[PDB]
RNA sequence: GAGUC
């Protein structure tokens, strides 16, 4: 159920959106992100990960 | 073209066709049938008689 | 008052006779929350006893599942009723109304 | 014959808002279904269910 | 008299202390579970999502 | 038990040969005792508290039924004042003066 | 780098319940922030007046019936409960409810006490039937912030009470409806500049502006705890 | 009237960069109120430093690859915003590197500079591979407030950049992650008030505590016309 | 008499 919804939308990809083609070192830089509302879980993206 | 409660309280029907007769007071089974067991009748064989 | 209905409220509160339907109609002589009188129309009044209708309410007393039974008056004083109108509800019901 | 109403009362066509979470501030990404419910509390009483 | 010093020790005795939990159908063995249980007031009780 | 007798005698109160019946209210519920009602065997004699509530009763029952006479009374006299009226012009007198 | 200080600006008050006010000057972020903080403590710790407890002579309990009265006790007190109310220095008092005769009684019919005022004067309580029928009560009213129950109080009840006093549940938030709207603000020339919009809907009682600064204040007292020890 | 006063217990540095600080008592639904507020101000209004502009000679674009070195350009561009400095009274300042042949190029390698504090010495930036392999070049870094893309910078700019000067994105900001769980803490008999427990993850330099006190500062210096 | 799957 719920879980399920959260996780599915968090995942789901979407067209352009805020900020499609940023560059981020690492990941909790993307929550802040998304927390300051400009950037959308949504965007396709290219992240540094260990 | 209503009474004083209905005046008070008027709900808007968005139902399409009319109720032509009305909606028979629904317990009227129950009185009905005891109301024959006492039923003073000489002729018809119910109840009592 | 639900506000999304099938207008089948009124007539289901009216038969379950939990509450008090006016008789005759006329003029409400006097109002408690406890009593309500009223006096007939002219027109309807028998020549052989009074035209004064009278409805003692049942407040508050025990349901079989440990319920509460508690009448309201709907109508105020001295106003005009006719025959067939909702003078006093029962719990779950407003105006005329089934209000579960 | 409901969606002209909506219009009437001034109202979204789906009868969805744009709504603020109370605890963040944050705006919920989609607009949302609202609205007024008749609801019942049932004879099952947790009360006399312990 | 249901002093608020009892409680505390209560809280003691149940620290540690597993309860179990059940309902029916008991279909199978997970039908009955332990859990480490905590207090809250209110009369319902409280159940982790994923079990 | 043996110990229980010492100490029967250690505190000295020695308790007289009864046993608490009493009705509780269930841990859980509670709430407002709203009405009380009691049943009195027709052999043995009335408790006060008894007497207290059934002189309560009668007070009711007479003030039901004495408004009820007195509404109804009031009512059918005002009826008889429609009909005098019709032939028989007289309000200065009639109402100044006694009812029956 | 220059941090700005945001000052009490427009405060406009509409009805006697409604009251608008803005705050500029802000900046960006804070708009949210402190919106959303404001709304809570608003509500939840707004110090208010309310009916505490009553005592109608003749009635022992909430669920019988007085001859000559319209409503049942049990709804007279919902509509007390709601009635809005200014105390001045004392913290609680006793207010007095006599009237006699035909007619409706309004909160004016409570005969009036120096340092006591009826925000609402016009507010129904009870109708009166019958010429002889009168009455007399009297309505205690303290001070108190969110919402206390009767049943709270019977919960630590060291105040056993007379039987006939009959506790009231205490609706104490004043606040009725509350909201924040962040728009942007006009400086002459900078762009920059936000405004903190304030819709604000009470039961009278509290000012719009005094309720405002003391929400500030309280707020701000807890501020001093994270930031003085480390 | 009666406001609830908290206060400290519970600051578990797990390391320098992380700190969990448990936080009794509050009052019921302040957990949030005060929860989500200090969020928001802690990124987004976060005043910093850190580095905007880079001009190597002999790279005047972003994404051609000079040999030797294993990472692209854009790759060690967003490495290098990471990295964590410290500056005194000055605005705006240009740092040097110079670095030759086999190895990770390594914090230590710029000018020392006097008012400058390099707080990182061990953050790679990039790999050298040949010894032939060699690189240049002069890094900016300003003051600002915290994160500003390259895209917001070129909305107003009348400034025209030249040959090859090389924008990246500022990252002023040292408050890494920060986020806060609410669990009813129940003081002895009210059950209704609430614990704040409050995870902080930040950018080595300054010290989550400080971090806290700041944050509340800048909050209470526009509390004062509210105050009186 | 009604709850659960």
């Amino acid at each position: 159920q719920d879980v399920v919804l959260g996780l599915y939308y968090m995942t789901r990809d979407c067209v352009n959106a805020k900020g499609e083609g940023m560059v981020l070192t690492g990941p909790k830089e993307a929550e802040r992100l998304y927390r300051s509302g400009l950037a959308s879980l949504h965007a396709r993206v290219k992240v540094r990960i260990t | 073209v209503y009474s004083y409660t209905e005046k008070k309280r008027i709900r808007k029907d968005f139902g399409k066709r009319p109720q032509v007769l009305d909606v028979p007071y629904l317990l009227s089974i129950q009185l009905d049938s005891f109301q024959k067991f006492i039923e003073q009748d000489p002729e018809g064989q119910y109840g009592l008689e | 008052k639900p506000l999304v209905g099938t207008g089948m409220e009124r007539a289901v509160a009216v038969d379950s006779g939990v509450t008090a339907v006016a008789k005759r109609g006329g003029v409400v002589q006097y109002v408690d929350a406890s009593r309500i009188v009223i006096k007939v129309n002219e027109d309807e009044m028998y020549p052989g006893e009074a035209g004064i209708d009278i409805y003692n309410l049942t407040k508050y007393t025990r349901s079989n599942q440990n319920t509460c039974i508690n009448q309201m008056p709907c109508v105020s004083l001295g106003e005009p009723v006719e025959r067939g109108d909702v003078l006093a509800d029962g719990p779950s019901t407003d105006l005329g109304e089934l209000a579960l | 014959e409901i969606k002209e109403l909506l219009k009437l009362g001034d109202l979204p066509t789906s009868g969805q808002i744009r709504l603020y979470d109370g605890r963040t501030g944050e705006q919920f990404e989609r607009p949302v279904t609202v609205g007024y419910m008749y609801m019942l509390k049932l004879n099952h009483l947790v009360d006399d269910k312990m | 008299r249901e002093e608020a010093v009892v409680w505390d020790i209560l809280d003691e005795v149940i620290r540690e202390h597993p309860v179990l939990l059940n309902r029916a159908p008991t279909l199978h063995r997970l039908g009955i579970q332990a859990f480490e249980p905590v207090l809250i007031e209110g009369k319902a009780i409280q159940l982790h999502p994923l079990v | 038990t043996p110990e229980e007798k010492l100490l029967r005698a250690i505190f000295g109160e020695k308790a007289s040969d009864v046993k608490d019946s009493s009705l509780r209210v269930p841990n859980g519920v509670s709430g407002t005792v709203i009405d009380v009602q009691v049943f009195t065997r027709d052999g043995v004699e009335k408790d006060k508290r008894a007497l207290e509530i059934e002189e309560m009763q009668l007070k009711q029952a007479k003030k039901d039924l004495s408004e009820e006479l007195q509404i109804l009374e009031a009512g059918l006299f005002s009826r008889i004042r429609a009909v005098l009226v019709a032939g028989g012009v007289e309000a200065e007198k009639l109402d100044k003066l006694p009812r029956d | 780098t220059e941090f700005l200080k945001p000052r009490l600006v427009d405060i406009e008050q509409v009805s006697s319940t409604h009251a608008k006010v803005t705050l500029e000057p802000l900046e960006r972020g804070f708009g949210h922030t402190l919106g959303n903080a404001l709304r809570r403590i608003l509500l939840s710790s707004m110090p208010g007046c309310a009916v505490t407890e009553v005592e109608i002579d003749g009635v022992l309990h909430e669920y019988s019936t007085k001859e000559g009265v319209q409503e049942d006790i049990l709804e007279i007190l919902l509509n007390l409960k709601g009635l809005a109310v200014r105390v001045q220095g004392k913290d609680e008092v006793i207010l007095t409810l006599n009237k006699s005769g035909i007619g409706p009684v309004t909160a004016a019919d409570i005969t009036h006490d120096g340092d006591v005022e009826i925000v609402k004067p016009q507010h129904v309580i009870c109708h009166l039937t019958d010429e002889n029928a009168s009455i007399s009560m009297r309505i205690k009213v303290q001070r108190g912030r969110g919402y206390v129950p009767a049943s709270t109080r019977i919960h630590s009840e060291e105040d056993e009470r007379p039987i006939g006093r009959l506790l009231v549940d205490a609706c104490y938030s004043p606040v009725e409806r509350i909201a924040y709207n962040v728009e942007a603000a006009r400086v002459e020339q900078r762009t920059d500049l936000d405004k903190l919009v304030i819709e604000m809907e009470t039961n009278g009682t509290i000012d719009p502006e005094e309720a405002i600064r003391r929400a500030a204040t309280i707020l701000a007292e807890q501020l001093e705890a994270f930031v003085d020890l480390r």
